[PDB]
């Protein structure tokens, strides 16, 4: 499963 | 035996020629379960892997929503990074990232992961205490500093320390049969004349997995690594793996040397002389 | 930027019996950026129905790609692999070697 986050820009 | 979930996304900006190419891959171990591209027609995460096929559609739903969000990330990524570097407008650039965990033979969690890449170099990193990023230049501490003050590592953590790794056990489960399997190498030699006074001899290993093996030769007890031509694993493309490791010798003295094969498959480590 | 050069191997998923079915692999590695044109050769022609492994790459970050096509080896017909990438002047054929 992926991880349910959201990523934050560099 | 030890076993890992990584998760390998791709970003590769085409200016002028629309939106950037995204691929992500899924593994468990040495085998691809999920696969998304930007440029299908699904427009889904797809399964790879018999074993990931009976997970139902709220499954694929999430994955498929995930897996987007990671693209949309990386599409604006590709834009600021292009700022940091003063590069042009008009060239391709590429983002790469991974993440994934590691379980022991004891199935305990063993190491977290989560690094990027900007045109095939380092960028940043989470370090092993899941606490700490790693900047590889001046232009990734203004992302490091950015990623300490949104805390950042402390939502990964929870996600590579748990969530990551309770998958990864499931997935084992799932697929077993496949995944919890070891095929030992199947060995054999080949000799070839290059002179009259010296042959090459090349010490091969089929059908093994997973693809962690060491291939050695040794003349009289004393290893041969820089008289050694070494070939990358390969995949047979059914699953298994090959790799072959050649030296030249001297025609009469091919006794003398011996191939030495290490593999989970082996109880006891293998070495073979040539067979005339 | 940093490019990096494919390496290539041409080789079979089984050992090479004449007569008999197999599949024709052509493992690139190692390279940078990722577009690549991999094509399988039959006597210097090219093969049509070729497949290929989705984009991944090592711990290096450098690409990896998979292609494969089904063919029944035979004594005449002489098989490799043509790749083409930035880092090459000129396309790199690589010949099976029948056996090795």
């Amino acid at each position: 499963k992926l991880n349910d986050l959201c990523f934050t820009n560099v | 035996g030890s076993h890992s979930m990584r998760y390998f996304f791709t970003s590769v900006s085409r200016p002028g020629r629309g939106e950037p190419r995204f691929i992500a891959v899924g593994y468990v171990d040495d085998t691809q379960f999920v696969r998304f591209d930007s440029d299908a027609a699904s427009q889904r995460m797809e399964p790879r892997a018999p074993w990931i096929e009976q997970e139902g559609p709220e499954y694929w739903d999430g994955e498929t929503r995930k897996v987007k969000a990671h693209s949309q990330t990386h599409r604006v990524d590709l834009g600021t990074l292009r700022g940091y570097y003063n590069q042009s407008e008009a060239g391709s650039h590429t983002v790469q990232r991974m993440y994934g965990c590691d379980v022991g033979s004891d199935w305990r969690f063993l190491r977290g992961y989560h690094q990027y890449a900007y045109d095939g170099k380092d960028y940043i990193a989470l370090k092993e205490d899941l606490r700490s990023w790693t900047a590889a230049d001046m232009a990734a501490q203004t992302t490091k500093h950015k990623w300490e003050a949104a805390h950042v590592a402390e939502q990964l953590r929870a996600y590579l320390e748990g969530t990551c790794v309770e998958w990864l056990r499931r997935y084992l489960e799932n697929g077993k049969e496949t995944l919890q399997r070891t095929d030992a190498p199947k060995t054999h030699m080949t000799h070839h004349a290059v002179s009259d006074h010296e042959a090459t001899l090349r010490c091969w290993a089929l059908s093994f997995y997973p693809a962690e093996i060491t291939l050695t030769w040794q003349r009289d007890g004393e290893d041969q690594t820089q008289d050694t031509e070494l070939v990358e694993t390969r995949p047979a493309g059914d699953g298994t793996f090959q790799k072959w490791a050649a030296v030249v010798v001297p025609s009469g003295q091919e006794q003398r040397y011996t191939c030495h094969v290490q593999h989970e498959g082996l109880p006891k480590p293998l070495t073979l002389r040539w067979e005339p | 930027m940093i490019q990096r050069t494919p390496k290539i191997q041409v080789y079979s998923r089984h050992p090479a019996e004449n007569g008999k079915s197999n599949f024709l692999n052509c493992y690139v590695s190692g390279f940078h950026p990722s577009d690549i044109e991999v094509d399988l050769l039959k006597n210097g022609e090219r093969i049509e129905k070729v497949e290929h492994s989705d984009l991944s790459f090592s711990k290096d970050w450098s690409f990896y790609l998979l292609y494969y096509t089904e063919f029944t080896p035979t004594e005449k017909d002489e098989y490799a692999c043509r790749v083409n990438h930035v880092t090459l002047s000129q396309p790199k054929i690589v010949k099976w070697d029948r056996d090795m």
